């Protein structure tokens, strides 16, 4: 049972387990989120298979670890779908000669949220994987656990829906300009969504928020955002409708917004957080 | 604050 | 392979009863093991997954158990939609296997078969060819045997039965047999007659 | 709900290739694998193979893989059973299903698929009298033989249904690949020679 990464590197055996670095793609879909497919980057096979007819389970206790321990969701194993943590040994692939196949293993979660997802960084921990190995002939058996390790950074969705881009920069032109800010929501099933504004305001009608330059700091001026004219204060939801599919802008401008009376010049900035909620 | 938004600008 | 196998082809079994199927796994398998329904017209469905796991929607009187190599399935109480044929399936390793089946009869008093012959018709002597029909209704049990004879002695060429599927108000077998002829043997034989069991 | 929608029944010579086709709806498609099935007129079921349709990896049973081959449309979450250079033996039962937890969760209603030489024929038909005489002076038992028509099925029915509840419908049967079928009734022994009691024949794609 030899096996290597997509990119050739060896996962070694001779230890009682391993370190294995893949690359996510994480993608949103209908019940379930994709969250790897070790179909592409993990590749195994039997060097020489006159001698043994290995077989490979996944033994129970297999699970989501580092950042995603606590989420729960299925696993694709050798033709069908079973829960994931593995409550029990799963059914047993076979591998009978030296061509390579890929090792076929997918893992998924339930969604449990609006919107939201949890950032991946290269180098993190992703999953637990117990394993079992058994044989035809040598009344033999071991057991090895993969650690499974992204070697790209991502983002892993853990709602029913998806965005164009988790962190946004938007540049004003000087006082007293606007702008549009690019964003959009699709789901892939017909939802509704929500949304509030999160951040450090600033005023009494909780409209404006507060400037965060740290140089040079201009006084009196804070940012304001609206959608087609309607000033969205902070903690409080404006509803999106039903989403499905076509992307949704959320229809949010920037503009400033003059707080306390007399102005300086020199730089502004604030840092603004959006949340969604079904409806 | 699942989606965040930097604003920059400055006055002059 | 594995060797799915099931212990009897066809389940003499009779309404209100508790009727039990079991199959046997050539080798263990991890409790992989699923039972499926196929009724009359063909469709299939799944009954239990898992060696004890009733589907979404089936019925609640269906019960699964077993352990590596020995397996089985059991109904509480027979209803009249309960009369179909059974497969179990083991998913442990590809590729996946099915049993032989298992068809559930219903019981009832035997009978006898009404035995008939008819001879050809006017119409197709004159085609040339010929055509003796015996017909077999309404016995009981389903295992029944069927000869030709012309003339006293048998003819096992040129025969064709057809079954019926068991009556759904009577419950009873019925069975058919045609032994093709043509003018030219059709008339160099002197007496035919059908015989049963 | 869960449905699985395959096309209607294929006739095709031997030698040809045929493609069978499965709707999946109700579903995210990419999510589940895919196995096909197949009924021999034995009624014992066979495993052909499965399809993950995410990433289009399949495996095909040893019986099978030089024959059979599966493919996916991502787009309208559509699933293909193609079977080439065909014989007697692929005349059978196709079902798409979907998988589980290692079970085939949901099936579809079937595909049949007929590997025929012949070509489009309405029969000839034979009537059928007691002979000898009413050998049982309670009930007398009369027939009606059909035989060599293509395809199926052919419906007989007797006086447009009068004297059915006696109706004894046998299942067609095929000689040199020409089905021959009859049908059989019986009647109180009033009613014939005292009726007009002759069959009615029809079949399909000849309008007889």
């Amino acid at each position: 049972f030899a096996c290597k990464t997509a990119n050739g590197t060896a996962i070694p055996i001779g230890g009682g387990s391993a370190n294995v670095y893949v690359n996510l793609a994480p993608v949103v879909n209908v019940g379930q989120n994709l969250v790897v497919d070790l179909s592409t980057q993990i590749f195994c096979h039997n060097d020489y298979p006159e001698t043994i007819t290995d077989y490979v389970t996944l033994q129970r206790g297999s699970a989501y670890g580092g950042v995603l321990s606590n989420f729960s969701g299925t696993v694709k194993y050798s033709g069908s779908s079973y829960p994931f943590p593995t409550t029990s040994e799963t059914p047993r692939v076979v591998y009978n000669s030296r061509t390579d196949k890929p090792w076929p293993v997918a893992l998924y979660l339930t969604p449990v949220s609006s919107a939201g997802g949890v950032a991946i960084k290269a180098g993190s921990l992703i999953a637990v994987l117990i394993l079992r190995q058994t044989n035809n002939y040598n009344s033999d058996d071991f057991q090895f656990v993969w650690n499974i390790y992204a070697n790209n950074d991502v983002v892993v969705p853990t709602g029913g829906c998806d965005v164009s881009a988790r962190d946004v920069t938007v540049t004003l032109p000087d006082y007293p300009g606007s702008v549009p800010i690019p964003l959009t929501v699709y789901c892939a099933k017909s939802q509704n969504l929500g949304y509030y504004l999160s951040g450090t305001t600033a005023d009494a009608g909780n409209s404006i928020f507060t400037n965060t330059a740290s140089f040079s700091p201009a006084q009196g001026v804070g940012v304001q955002l609206t959608r087609n004219g309607t000033i969205i204060p902070a903690n409080n939801t404006v509803s999106l409708g039903a989403v499905g599919t076509s992307a949704v802008s959320l229809g949010l401008t920037a503009n400033y917004a003059r707080t306390g009376g007399q102005v300086t010049a020199g730089n502004v900035q604030s840092i603004i957080g959006v949340t969604f909620v079904y409806q | 604050a699942d989606v965040t938004i930097t604003v920059n600008g400055k006055v002059v | 392979d594995i060797q799915m196998t099931q212990t009897t082809s066809s389940l003499s079994a009779s309404l209100g009863d508790r009727v039990t199927i079991s199959c046997r796994a050539s080798q263990g398998v991890n409790n992989y093991l699923n039972w499926y329904q196929q009724k009359p017209d063909g469709s299939v469905k799944l009954l239990i997954y898992y060696t004890s796991n009733l589907h979404s929607g089936a019925p609640s009187r269906f019960s699964g158990s077993g352990s590596g190599t020995d397996y089985s399935l059991t109904i509480s109480n027979l209803e009249q939609e309960d009369i179909a044929t059974y497969f179990c399936q083991q998913a442990n390793m590809v590729p996946w296997t099915f049993g032989g089946g298992t068809k559930l009869e219903i019981k009832r008093a035997d009978a006898a078969p009404t035995v008939s012959i008819f001879p050809p018709s006017s119409e197709q002597l004159t085609s040339g060819g010929a055509s003796v029909v015996c017909f077999l209704n309404n016995f009981y049990p389903k295992d029944i045997n069927v000869k030709w004879k012309i003339d006293g002695s048998e003819r096992q060429n040129g025969v064709l039965n057809s079954w019926t599927d068991q009556d759904s108000k009577d419950s009873t077998y019925s069975m058919s047999s045609t032994l093709t002829l043509t003018k030219d043997e059709y008339e160099r034989h002197n007496s035919y007659t059908c015989e049963a069991r | 709900e869960i449905q699985l929608q395959q096309s209607g029944p294929e006739r095709m010579k031997p030698g040809a290739s045929v493609k069978i086709s499965c709707k999946a709806s109700g579903y995210s498609f990419t999510t589940y694998y895919i196995h096909w099935v197949k009924q021999s007129h034995g009624r014992s079921l066979e495993w052909i193979g499965y399809i993950d349709p995410f990433n289009d990896d399949t495996n095909y049973n040893q019986k099978f893989k030089g024959k059979a081959t599966l493919t996916v449309d991502k787009s309208s979450s559509t699933a293909y059973m193609h079977l080439s250079s065909l014989t007697s033996e692929d005349s059978a039962v196709y079902y798409c299903a979907r998988s589980y937890y290692g079970s085939l969760d949901y099936w579809g209603q079937g595909t049949t698929l007929t590997v025929s030489s012949a070509k489009t024929t309405p029969p000839s038909v034979y009537p059928l009298a007691p002979g000898s005489a009413a050998q049982t002076n309670s009930m007398v038992t009369l027939g009606c033989l059909v035989k060599g028509y293509f395809p199926e099925p052919v419906t007989v029915t007797w006086n447009s249904g009068s004297l059915s509840s006696g109706v004894h419908t046998f299942p067609a049967v095929l000689q040199s690949d020409l089905y021959t079928l009859s049908s059989s009734v019986t009647v109180p022994s009033s009613t014939w020679p005292s009726e007009t009691v002759t069959c009615n024949v029809a079949h399909p794609a000849s309008s007889t």
